[PDB]
């Protein structure tokens, strides 16, 4: 028995062994338990606040929108402590963690910035913080490795498998399942076994409820539509969740199209995978014909999660969300213009929900539209991939 | 097919735990795997459990994810895996085949087709690695309806609602993982149990079927064999035959 519903439709569950299921239990307890806790609520908004730097930023951005009819504003994400969303549910799991007496947390991480984002949530709530991270990925983000060992984590390098993100993943598990009495599991987004893909996207909800209070304040009325770029699925869920019930507010999330969804090259399984079960949870994924798990492919390593959380694939077959893809030429374009006309480096996961906008104004400029992006994250890291393509060019 | 109602009651008849290797199919390729799978069952296997390469077997540890890799850079494919299957049970018609499987490849091509597949190439029971009891209702429901047993593992701290639903649930025997529950088990009429995980020398096959199990499963142990002889096929089998004997010598009465 569950507590909640683990499924959105037929997507979710709790596909893992047995000997994990205790673990995964214990933590939707303490989780409900939890949300009812004006105690651990009051915690929680005080990291936020103080530490984290909440509420952050709605920024108009009139120089990009300039002779068309599209009002835009960016939810401004990349001014959050650690420079991405990815610090807001860290912290609610680290809490949880010590509401549930673990003195220690295991995370994955692929591109590493969950890794970071782990390890300063574990320093400043004292938890001893171990990371797994696919060898292949240790070598190719050395600046996020030393972020996590400069925090104080133990960064494992991961051999096993293909030595990426997957097989980090794979590792994190086995590690709790022998050590969950005295460990927490932080995963990275909105996806995996319940209760993860709920307790994220509730750990990532004040995006959507200060978005809303923001453009209330500003605009008087809501949103035409919310965007945001969907790796795993925490950032838009957390943009997403509190319009989900404002009908008239679409929700559009953009899935990685890497070199084009033709070549076979991309990060799309929402859209262009096919339902499988794996990463604990039945969900659209990229996988070969006869059911092994594939990757996705995106210019933007925080977008290689090779599947996607439960509720966006839910809020898709209801027609509630709409999901796109955009390419890693179009993100690019996307990231030089937010730099030269608002002075903001975007991250390259973030500029994919800004090509997307771009392309609702400039496909339809005498459309009335007013749009938030979600800018999840910074863009310096991307700054020498983005220095390296341009040069060859 | 109750191939495994029939084996316990031939063993129990004889005073005798079942001794049942686990191996991959098709490691370290598809002809030498088949002989693998020979040479437990000439050794005295008396059940065979068979592992399908899957790009990400979370719940095996190095030595059978070293497997699931050797397979892999030999090609095996599930397909080729059935294939296998069909030769091993025409070859072998009495010995009960249990698969091993991951969920992803279950429900890939639907999970009445997989099952339907499992009967028609002569296998008894699948334990699917990542589908807790809890959440097992369509695979063992297909399962059942295409004489297949589904087998769940009953943990060594399991409450006692698991208990329940894994003696209600599950059929042909109940994975044991390494005297409480076996009596538990017993008294709540589920399947034999077959004690697994860390079996790897005579004395715990022994001291499995003492602590009342109906026999034990082996797989690290047996696996490691392969990984050391890769260079040496024939001593390979040699030293297989020698582990599988002495194994199953110490399930005897
Ligand atoms: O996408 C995931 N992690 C995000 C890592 O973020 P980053 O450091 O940016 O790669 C992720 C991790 C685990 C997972 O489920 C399960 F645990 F079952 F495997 C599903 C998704
Ligand atoms: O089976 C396990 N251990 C070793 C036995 O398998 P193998 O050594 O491959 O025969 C095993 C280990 C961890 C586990 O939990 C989870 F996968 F979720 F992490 C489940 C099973
Ligand atoms: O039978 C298995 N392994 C062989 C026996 O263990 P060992 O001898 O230690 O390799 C075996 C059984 C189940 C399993 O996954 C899960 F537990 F999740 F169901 C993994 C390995
Ligand atoms: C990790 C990351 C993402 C992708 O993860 P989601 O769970 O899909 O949000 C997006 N933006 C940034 C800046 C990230 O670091
Ligand atoms: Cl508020
Ligand atoms: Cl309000
Ligand atoms: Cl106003
Ligand atoms: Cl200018
Ligand atoms: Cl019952
Ligand atoms: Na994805």
């Amino acid at each position: 028995t569950t507590l909640l519903n683990p499924y959105f439709g037929e997507f979710g569950g709790m596909y893992v062994p047995q000997i994990l299921m205790p673990a995964l239990n214990q933590l939707e307890e303490a989780f409900v338990s939890a949300q009812k806790d004006p105690e651990f609520q009051a915690q929680f908004a005080d990291l936020l606040k103080n530490y984290a730097g909440r509420p952050t930023a709605l920024t108009k951005c009139q120089n990009i929108t300039a002779g068309t009819r599209t009002t835009l504003y960016l939810k401004r994400e990349d001014l959050l402590h650690g420079g991405a969303h990815k610090t807001n549910q860290v912290l609610g799991q680290a809490l949880l963690a010590k509401r549930m007496g673990k003195s220690e947390i295991i995370a994955e991480t692929g591109a590493g910035q969950h890794g970071v984002a782990s390890a300063l949530a574990s320093a400043l709530l004292g938890l001893k913080c171990r990371i797994y991270m696919g060898a292949k990925d240790v070598e190719r983000q050395s600046p996020n490795v030393f972020r996590m060992r400069l925090m104080g984590a133990e960064v494992i390098p991961v051999h096993s498998g293909s030595a990426t993100l997957k097989d980090a993943c794979n590792e994190a598990l086995r590690d709790w399942s022998g050590s969950y009495e005295t460990a927490h599991y932080m995963l990275g987004t909105a996806a995996g076994p319940h209760p993860y893909p709920t307790i994220v996207r509730e750990f990532q909800r004040m995006i959507g409820e200060e978005t809303k209070a923001q453009i209330l304040d500003k605009e008087g009325r809501l949103p035409d539509a919310v965007i945001a770029c969907v790796g795993g699925g925490s950032n838009a869920i957390g943009m997403f969740a509190d319009f989900i019930n404002d009908t008239s507010v679409g929700l559009i999330g953009v899935e990685p199209g890497g070199h084009g969804i033709e070549t076979g090259e991309h990060g799309a399984p929402l859209k262009h995978g096919r339902v499988g079960i794996y990463f604990g949870m039945k969900a659209p994924m990229m996988q070969t014909a006869d059911g092994q798990i594939e990757e996705s492919y995106s210019i933007s390593a925080g977008l290689d999660f090779p599947s996607v959380g439960p509720q966006h694939a839910y809020l898709n077959s209801i027609g509630r969300a709409d999901y796109v893809s955009i390419t890693d030429d179009e993100a690019l374009e996307a990231f030089k213009t937010l730099c030269r006309h608002e002075g903001i480096i975007p991250a390259l996961e973030s500029s994919h929900a800004l090509a997307h906008a771009l392309k609702m104004m400039r496909e339809q400029p005498e459309k009335e539209q007013l749009l938030v992006v979600n800018l999840s994250g910074r863009g310096d890291k991307d700054i020498f991939t983005v220095h390296d393509i341009l040069k060859a060019r | 097919m109750e191939r495994y109602e029939n084996l316990f009651a031939q063993l129990n008849d004889r005073r005798e735990g079942a001794f049942v290797p686990f191996v991959t199919l098709g490691d370290p390729g598809i002809e030498q795997s088949l002989k693998i799978i020979d040479t437990l069952i000439d050794a005295g296997a008396d059940a065979l459990e068979l592992g399908v390469p899957f790009s990400d077997p979370l719940a095996d540890g190095p030595t059978i994810q070293n497997a699931n890799l050797r397979a892999f850079a030999a090609g095996v494919t599930p397909a080729q895996c059935f294939e296998m299957l069909a030769l091993i049970r025409e070859k072998h018609p009495t010995i009960p085949i249990g698969l091993l499987m991951y969920a992803n490849l279950v429900f890939n091509n639907g999970i009445d087709a997989f099952y339907a597949r499992c009967e028609q190439v002569g296998v008894d029971s699948v334990l699917v690695a990542d589908v807790p009891v809890e959440e097992s209702a369509p695979f063992r429901q297909a399962a059942l309806r295409h004489n297949i047993a589904p087998i769940f593992i009953c943990p060594p701290n399991a409450d006692d609602d698991l208990l329940r639903q894994v003696a209600s649930y599950g059929r042909g025997y109940t994975y044991l993982l390494s005297h409480h529950l076996i009596e538990k088990l017993k008294e709540y009429h589920a399947a034999p149990a077959l004690q697994g995980f860390g079996i790897s020398s005579p004395e715990q096959v022994s001291a499995a079927v003492r602590a009342g199990a109906a026999g034990a499963i082996s797989g690290s142990a047996i696996v490691k064999i392969i990984e050391k002889n890769l260079a040496s096929p024939k001593q390979m089998l040699a030293e297989l035959r020698s582990f599988v004997s002495a194994m199953k010598a110490a399930s005897r009465a």
